[PDB]
């Protein structure tokens, strides 16, 4: 299902799609996962990480 | 501030 995202530590393009390198609220960082874009309902978590870096 | 997983 879904799961709060606590931040958004990188991002890449794999095959064509952007993907972001998500550390999940409440979850080590060994369980940091890369998801596709549209995965994400984080609007303000990605533009605070696109116009900060 | 949500998101599914892979």
């Amino acid at each position: 299902e879904e799961w709060a995202v606590e931040k958004i530590i990188d991002r890449r393009v794999r095959k064509g799609m952007v993907e972001y390198y998500l550390k999940w609220k409440g979850y080590p960082e060994t369980e940091n996962t890369w998801e596709p874009e549209n995965n994400l309902d984080c609007q303000d978590l990605i533009q605070q990480y696109e116009a900060s870096r | 501030q949500t998101a599914r997983k892979s």
